C-alpha cells in the first residue's frame, strides 16, 4: 500500500517543509501541536491536526517540548488520524530507536532508517 | 469545526450597543482579531 497519509512528528519550519513535499506528491498530512503551540503557524499548515500532551489519557499535563517528545502521543495521533507513515523531521524523536520500534510495533512506516541503523 | 480543524476563540470584549443599535464583539480567532456585529434584540434594538 503506497504511502497515503503522513503525520509529521515535529513543529515549526521542518513540519512545514514536510507538509509541502507530501502535499505536492498527493499525500494527505497530519500535524500535531502542544497547547503552547495552539497559535503556531505549522499546525494550520496540514490537512488536519491534533493536540498532544493534555487530556484524560494522561496523569499530568506534558511540558511544551515534552509533548513532542512523547512516543505514546505521536502513535496515539497516527492511529486517531489514520496516518500510514510518520516523518520525525529533525531533532526531537528523529534519532530514537525506541521511537522507530514503536512505529514498527503499530505498523506505521517510519520515514527514516531502520532501528538497528540508529543504534 | 471538524475532526482535526480546531479553532481557538477568545472573547476579548463586547462593545456598549451603538445607535442603529448594534453591538460589536471583539474576538481573537487563532490569534487574529475579528469584530462581529449583532443586533441588540435584548433591549429593543433592530
Ligand atoms: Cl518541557
Amino acid at each position: 500500500g503506497p504511502i497515503s497519509k503522513i503525520l509529521v512528528a515535529n513543529r515549526s519550519e521542518i513540519a512545514i517543509r514536510v507538509f509541502r513535499a507530501a502535499n505536492e506528491l498527493g499525500i494527505k498530512t497530519v500535524a500535531i501541536w502542544a497547547e503552547e503551540d495552539k497559535l503556531a503557524l505549522h499546525r494550520f499548515k496540514a490537512d488536519e491536526s491534533y493536540q498532544v500532551g493534555r487530556g484524560p489519557h494522561l496523569a499530568r499535563d506534558l511540558g511544551p517540548i515534552e509533548s513532542y517528545l512523547s512516543i505514546d502521543e505521536v502513535i496515539r495521533v497516527a492511529k486517531l488520524s489514520g496516518a500510514d507513515a510518520i516523518h520525525p523531521g529533525y531533532g526531537l524523536l528523529s534519532e530514537s530507536p525506541e521511537f522507530v520500534d514503536a512505529c514498527n510495533k503499530a505498523g506505521i512506516i517510519f520515514i527514516g532508517p531502520k532501528a538497528d541503523t540508529m543504534r | 469545526i471538524e475532526k482535526g480543524k480546531t479553532l481557538v476563540i477568545v472573547n476579548q470584549a463586547v462593545s456598549a450597543t451603538d445607535s442603529q443599535g448594534m453591538v460589536t464583539v471583539f474576538f481573537e480567532l487563532n490569534g487574529q482579531p475579528r469584530r462581529i456585529k449583532v443586533p441588540d434584540r435584548a433591549h429593543g434594538a433592530t
